[PDB]
């Protein structure tokens, strides 16, 4: 939600060298950028899990939760598997890939 | 206008006779005399050593030298005592010493250079500091060279020198042309980084570094206030006689 | 003084009555004299704290005495710092034109503070009286009157 | 001895750059206000002797033990001593308004003043009660307009009075 | 340091008297000329970088051996040419300093005091610097009475050189 | 280092794996040597800033030169205050055992701060290198290694 | 005071009040042979006296370059000439010390009150002794010369000369 | 500047909006003045590198000093070759009308290159400032403004 | 430390030990820093004595109570003179390295003396502790360890 370089100048310079080439695509790059130590310090560590779900809906899907059933299922998923399970269940979806 | 306040003179080296002429060491200075001419090397040495006392060697330079007063000295039109007045009442000396130093320190620096003695106490420096203020600096330099301690010891035709410093540091060397209180204003201790290191841990920086608040900021004000309170009363509490102490109506 | 009239007309449902507008216009006119008085008290602060400590420790020597609170250099420095604080609040009240921003910071809970610090309040009142006398000597007649106004408020408040 | 013109040189030498254009616009206002500065200076020196005794009608009337037997202004030489250097305050304050910067005043007038005034035994604080009485009479003369074209010299009046306040701070 | 306002003070201070109309009159004269002197300061400050490299390559013309002879003093090496623009660039600073002061004081205290001592030791011939200053006084592009104003202090540094 | 393992096992849904418990037990064992190293760097702060300013202004004289930033007594005092800040953060990182509470206060946005202050960052890196050399002279071998650890992190961070 | 090798072995011998022993006279006899070598050696310093000072000033100011840059205490031109005059006065009294053969004439002029003025003025005192060492590196390079002089062992004499500079750097720094 | 508008309208699914067509038509009109400015900077290159080295080594003598990077004839030749490179990229940016083909070759990774070469970047910025001053003396007013545009971009980029 | 080493080797029949000669060499090497500490304490005589005495009267008001010994201006002046004497002996001990000057001038018979004077010993000791704290705040840190440890000998030997 704000550019981490030009503003703080700290970022992963490891993954840019693969996205510039074409080793991992953007759906792979967003996945490898979310389950990262950089994203956890700003969005997974301040907020409760129910707010983390909505912020990871905004960061990846670009929208807010549409129904009660949606947050029930995604809370169960983040509950049983941490943040990388939520990132994997969010990046792989039908709403993302369409 | 007003006469000098009486000041106490401390005991120094030069108030003493020091008998004899053939007995003093080598290290008494060469008492260069315009009456001894015999050559131009003596003429140039008399000019150069008269600059030595006045400008402490390093300054003589080229520009500071007043060439017309040295033009005159060779001719003999003006005495050496008149010639030191030309060097001392010169604004090439004013910018060098007089503006830069203080009226209390100027008394100390011009007695070592024109009379060749350090001031006895601070009361002597206090005494002449008034004579500087109302008559001006050249009025005071006139009063030093008119003074009878000058004419008795040096005379009309002898360049000054330190009288009897048997075991003392040389006066052009122990005293600069400006002291430490003025040092920030003429010197460059502000911009040199070597001194700001010393300053960083100085007790004066810790009074500056504290934020607004603390009574250590007002600790210098608390010493100037004074007015300490009286002690408790000596008289014993028991006698007081409290039952008959109350006044009716 | 504008907040005073605003909350005064604000407790009522009415607007600001134009007599209050007249008093605001007159305060706006006198603000330049207020600013000059405040700057004159501003630049000469350490003289005023020096003469206040002078007149106080000449008047009451028990703070100097070791049973009193202001014994030693640290405690007497804290004492003159308190007098500096009160001079600062007096300059604030001189600019604001009404004693609200000085009572809000120096008056409203001062008795229990000085009671649980051990210091007597009458000596603080005598210190502000000494500040008023020194500022009366520092200023002109119409300036010393208008400064002794707020100094008088502080002296009445500390008692 | 420094100035307004020379002090903005001396810090500009210490940084070693050319003088900026807004420093020259600052000095252009100093030249512009120069005529006003000169007028104020001449009125002080023409009423210089009238100020000192009129300050001495209150410096001694307010603290009357000073000339009473025992005080340090008692005998006649001692009395002429605090008129021989009451005017030296005016001799160097007028040099400060002429130069426009208090650096001339600090070097001679107040550098060693507070040291002698405890060495002699004179009350140091009893000077700055009357230097304030000089300032009350100095800015009363410098502001009053007599046979003068109307002008506003208010800025000078406040920093003329700042030189007296510096003259009272280092003695008290 | 030497200034017409200072020269009024140091004259009246050594007499122990007040400021007469004769010291005060001197100050009045300075203002008329100080209005045209600050015109000369902006003319040299704005054209400063053109004038320095205009000068340090003019001295290389009249003295071509100074870029050829291998010596510490000589400017033939790059290090000399780095110290070339430092030294000539020091001159335009002090000339602009003595312009706004009105006197020769900053020129007398920063530049020419003890210049005969330093040029003898480092073997810097003073004929070099006087050739640069003749280029400055002819190529500053200043006009009117301000053109007279910079022309005194440049020529005052010339006479102190020789 | 406990917050590191806790958020590390907290991103996962698993507990703290007992190898992480072993590293916490080992850090708990080494904490006494960490505290002695931090106190030795604590009490000798004046010396380290002096020798760091020494070696820096001998190494790079442009901060001394008037075109540089640290020209004059005020700017050179701010420079040695910056070196004091970095020594303080190094002692924090020595106690904490991992570079998080020192990077959070001194590293994470330092390049744009020093860019919009005008100062070069390489001179700051040379200053922390001088601090590392002076602390290497002050400490024993196993202490200077473990101090030059975090000093090395700061030197790599400022570049 | 002005003392010598010849006069200092008198002055302690006066304080004990005895006649001069024969091994003190054999010590002073060694000195006479040494003196001829020294005169030749000390003449080389004074003939290259002005060449040393600027060649030390090509490094005294190049190594600490803020000193002549605006702000340093060697910045303006009389301040720059101030240093040179003093720099040679080190050579003016070190050459007096090698002539006398004892540093008792050195310690009254360069070592007596010099460290007091150098904090009163505001000059860096430690920035002198970086370049007096650069004088010593050039002084013993000239004195120890294989050209124009019949080879004689001057190593014994050289050591005394080198030290006088170290005494000249110790009381300033 | 055409690639800028094309990728700008290409991220969107819309066509090129006709205001962008107006800016392309205006750039097409100004291209002749751009070509004359580029040829004037082209034919006079060695003068500009000479005066830039002049003003830089007069401004910063540490590259001349043996501790600096540009010490000796080989290193100073590499220094003037770097200034030649930057003048060449400035002419490219003058023709292209927008700073993309000059930032792509000279700006985008320059800080880490000059950091791992040892050279300071501020001296390079002063060198491009000297190039801007010399080209401002070489050109007319409306030409020096439009050249100092891209020179100004390089000076801001190297800092 | 030379007198103590000589009398200790005098009690035995043998010369001075190599260990003891190392002690004398290290004492000579630290002697210049000890003269610097003596310089600071000589020049801070007034304010150190006054701050320590007023800290004592803040801690112990029994002496300046009217039943106490230091009641009155003359008695409290002699109190401050006693603190002056002890600070002088502390400077002697810092210079010598022994505590034999402190001991045989002011320690050896002080209990019987202050018993016959009516003065409490513990208040003397608290005043010397206040001197230790004040001189610890004035000096450099491990230099203050050096000064305060001689102060610590005086404090422990008075009680
Ligand atoms: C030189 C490497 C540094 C330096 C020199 C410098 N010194 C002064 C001022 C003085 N120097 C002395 C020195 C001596 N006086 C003595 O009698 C002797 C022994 C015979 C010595 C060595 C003294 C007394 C002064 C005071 C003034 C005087 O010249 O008489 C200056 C001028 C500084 C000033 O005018 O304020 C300079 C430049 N300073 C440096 O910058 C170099 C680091
Ligand atoms: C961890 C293992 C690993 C490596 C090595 C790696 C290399 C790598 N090097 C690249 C480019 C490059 N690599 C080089 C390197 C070189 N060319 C030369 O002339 C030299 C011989 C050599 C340097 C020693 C250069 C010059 C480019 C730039 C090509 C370009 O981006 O236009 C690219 C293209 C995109 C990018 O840099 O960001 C990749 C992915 N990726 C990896 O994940
Ligand atoms: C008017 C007040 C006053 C006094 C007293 C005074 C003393 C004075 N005594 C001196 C020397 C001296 N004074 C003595 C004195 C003594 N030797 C002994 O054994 C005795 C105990 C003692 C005399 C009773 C000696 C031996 C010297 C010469 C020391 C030397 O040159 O090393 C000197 C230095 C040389 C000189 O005489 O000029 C002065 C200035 N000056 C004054 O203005
Ligand atoms: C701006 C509003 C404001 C007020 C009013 C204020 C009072 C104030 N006075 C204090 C102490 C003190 N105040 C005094 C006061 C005095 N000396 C005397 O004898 C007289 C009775 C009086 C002044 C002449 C003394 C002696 C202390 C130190 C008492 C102690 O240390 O226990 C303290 C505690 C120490 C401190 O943090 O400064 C506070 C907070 N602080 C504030 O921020
Ligand atoms: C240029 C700056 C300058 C000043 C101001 C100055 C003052 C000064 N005033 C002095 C004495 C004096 N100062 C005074 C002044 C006063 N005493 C009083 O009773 C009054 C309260 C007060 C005047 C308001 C008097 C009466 C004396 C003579 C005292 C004596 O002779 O013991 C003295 C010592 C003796 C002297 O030479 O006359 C100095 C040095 N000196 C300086 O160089
Ligand atoms: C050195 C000898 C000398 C003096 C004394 C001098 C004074 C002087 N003051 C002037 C103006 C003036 N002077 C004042 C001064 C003031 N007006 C006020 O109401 C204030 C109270 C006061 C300042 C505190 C004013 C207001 C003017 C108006 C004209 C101007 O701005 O110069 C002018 C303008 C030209 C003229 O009057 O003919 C002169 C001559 N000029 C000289 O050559
Ligand atoms: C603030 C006023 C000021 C100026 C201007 C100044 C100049 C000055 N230039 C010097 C040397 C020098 N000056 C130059 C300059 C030149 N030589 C040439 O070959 C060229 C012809 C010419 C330049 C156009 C050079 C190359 C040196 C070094 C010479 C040497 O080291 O022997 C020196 C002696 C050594 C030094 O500290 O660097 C001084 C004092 N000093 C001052 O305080
Ligand atoms: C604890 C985290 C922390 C950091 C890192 C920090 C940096 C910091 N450095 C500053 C200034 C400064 N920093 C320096 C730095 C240097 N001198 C040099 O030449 C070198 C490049 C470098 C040190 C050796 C200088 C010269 C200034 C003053 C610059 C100015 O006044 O514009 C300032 C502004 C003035 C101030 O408020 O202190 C900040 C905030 N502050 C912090 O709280
Ligand atoms: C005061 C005027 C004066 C001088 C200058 C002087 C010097 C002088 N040096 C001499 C010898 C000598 N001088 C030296 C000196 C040295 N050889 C080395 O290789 C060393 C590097 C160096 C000493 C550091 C030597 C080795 C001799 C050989 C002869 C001898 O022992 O005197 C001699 C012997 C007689 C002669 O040469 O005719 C003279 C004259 N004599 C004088 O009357
Ligand atoms: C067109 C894009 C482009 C850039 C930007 C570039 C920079 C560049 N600068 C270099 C060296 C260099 N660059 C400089 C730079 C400077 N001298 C100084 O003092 C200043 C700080 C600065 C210029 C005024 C120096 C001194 C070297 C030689 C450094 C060395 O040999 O280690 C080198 C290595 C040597 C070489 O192969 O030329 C490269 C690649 N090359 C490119 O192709
Ligand atoms: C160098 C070693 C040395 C010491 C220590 C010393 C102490 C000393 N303390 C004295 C009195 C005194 N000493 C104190 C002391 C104190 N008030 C207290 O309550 C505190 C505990 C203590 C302050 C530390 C008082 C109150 C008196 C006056 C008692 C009297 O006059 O009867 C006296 C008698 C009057 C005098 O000659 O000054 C001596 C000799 N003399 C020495 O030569």
């Amino acid at each position: 939600e704000r550019d981490i370089t030009r503003a703080y100048s700290l970022s992963i310079s490891d993954l840019e060298s693969k996205v510039k080439n074409g080793d991992i695509s953007m759906k792979e790059f967003v996945r490898r950028l979310a389950k990262s130590p950089l994203y956890q310090k700003q969005f997974y560590q301040p907020f409760i899990n129910s707010r983390v779900i909505e912020l990871a809906f905004r960061h990846i899907l670009g929208r807010g939760p549409s129904s009660r059933e949606e947050v029930q299922k995604y809370f169960s998923i983040i509950s049983n598997g941490g943040l990388p399970a939520l990132v994997d269940a969010l990046v792989d979806s039908a709403e993302y890939s369409d | 206008a007003l006469p000098l306040l009486q000041y106490k003179p401390s005991s120094q080296n030069h108030r003493v006779t020091s008998f004899g002429a053939a007995d003093q060491n080598e290290d008494t200075p060469y008492i260069y005399r315009i009456e001894d001419v015999s050559s131009y090397t003596d003429i140039q040495n008399i000019i150069w050593a008269s600059y030595r006392q006045v400008f402490s060697e390093h300054e003589i330079l080229k520009f500071n030298r007043q060439k017309t007063l040295e033009s005159q000295v060779k001719n003999g039109s003006i005495s050496v005592r008149d010639f030191i007045r030309g060097l001392a009442k010169s604004e090439a000396f004013y910018r060098l010493v007089v503006s830069v130093n203080n009226n209390y320190r100027l008394v100390d620096i011009t007695l070592k250079r024109l009379l060749g003695r350090s001031s006895y106490n601070k009361d002597e420096q206090i005494a002449w500091s008034i004579v500087i203020g109302t008559k001006g600096f050249s009025g005071f330099v006139d009063a030093l060279i008119d003074s009878e301690e000058y004419t008795k010891n040096f005379g009309e035709n002898i360049v000054p020198y330190q009288r009897k410093r048997m075991e003392g540091r040389p006066h052009n060397l122990v005293t600069p042309r400006y002291g430490e209180d003025f040092q920030e204003k003429a010197g460059t201790v502000q911009t040199d980084w070597r001194f700001t290191l010393d300053k960083f841990y100085s007790r004066k920086s810790q009074e500056k570094q504290l934020r607004e608040g603390d009574p250590r900021k007002f600790a210098d004000l608390a010493a100037s206030v004074g007015n300490q309170g009286n002690y408790a009363q000596r008289i014993s509490a028991f006698d007081i006689d409290y039952l008959n102490a109350v006044p009716n109506r | 003084i504008v907040t005073k009239s605003i909350v005064n007309a604000d407790a009522e449902a009415r607007y600001l009555s134009p007599g209050e507008l007249d008093r605001i216009k007159s305060f706006v006119a006198g603000g330049q004299q207020r600013l000059r008085i405040a700057q004159a008290l501003t630049d000469n602060r350490e003289r005023l704290v020096k003469q206040a400590g002078d007149q106080l420790f000449q008047k009451r020597p028990d703070v100097v005495s070791p049973g009193g609170n202001a014994y030693g250099q640290e405690m007497t420095a804290t004492c003159l710092r308190d007098l500096d604080y009160y001079l600062r609040l007096v300059t604030y009240g001189i600019v604001a034109g009404d004693v609200t921003p000085i009572e809000e910071i120096g008056v409203i809970g001062v008795r229990e503070m000085y009671k649980s610090l051990g210091t007597p309040i009458e000596a603080v009142g005598e210190g502000v009286r000494a500040l008023k006398n020194a500022a009366s000597t520092l200023l002109s007649a119409e300036d010393a009157a208008e400064a002794g106004s707020y100094f008088d408020y502080v002296v009445g408040a500390l008692q | 001895t420094l100035d307004v013109f020379t002090k903005v040189v001396s810090q500009a030498d210490s940084r070693g750059e050319f003088l900026s254009n807004e420093q020259l616009d600052a000095l252009a206002n100093v030249v512009k206000e120069g005529n006003k500065r000169l007028d104020v200076v001449n009125r002080i020196t023409s009423n210089a002797s009238a100020i000192v005794t009129n300050a001495a009608r209150a410096l001694f009337e307010e603290q009357p033990q000073l000339i009473a037997p025992g005080g340090n202004a008692y005998t006649n030489r001692r009395m002429a001593a605090c008129l021989r250097d009451m005017e030296i305050i005016l001799r160097y304050v007028t040099y400060a308004i002429l130069a426009g910067d208090a650096s001339v005043l600090d070097d001679r007038c107040l550098n060693g003043l507070r040291e002698t005034y405890q060495a002699l035994g004179t009350p140091g604080s009893s000077v700055a009660v009357g230097v304030q009485k000089m300032k009350d009479a100095a800015v009363g003369i410098a502001n009053d307009p007599n046979g003068i074209t109307k002008g506003d010299c208010s800025q000078l009046i406040s920093e003329v009075a700042s030189y007296f306040d510096r003259a009272a701070a280092a003695v008290g | 340091v030497k200034t017409p306002i200072t020269e009024a003070i140091a004259a009246a201070d050594t007499q122990g008297r007040f400021l007469g109309n004769t010291e005060l009159q001197s100050a009045r004269g300075r203002y008329e000329r100080a209005a045209a002197s600050l015109e000369a300061a902006r003319g040299l400050t704005s054209n400063a970088q053109r004038l320095i490299d205009g000068a340090t390559q003019a001295v290389y013309q009249k003295f071509p051996y100074t870029t050829q002879t291998p010596g510490p003093q000589f400017a033939a090496d790059s290090r000399g040419k780095s110290k070339c623009a430092r030294d000539v660039g020091h001159y335009l600073r002090i000339i602009t300093y003595s312009l706004v002061a009105g006197g020769t004081g900053p020129l007398d205290e920063y530049l020419i005091a003890g210049l005969a001592e330093i040029n003898s030791t480092f073997d810097l011939s003073p004929s070099w610097y006087v050739e640069a200053l003749k280029h400055i006084k002819a190529n500053h592009g200043l006009s009117g009475q301000a053109a007279n104003e910079a022309n005194t202090y440049i020529d005052y540094a010339i006479n102190a050189l020789s």
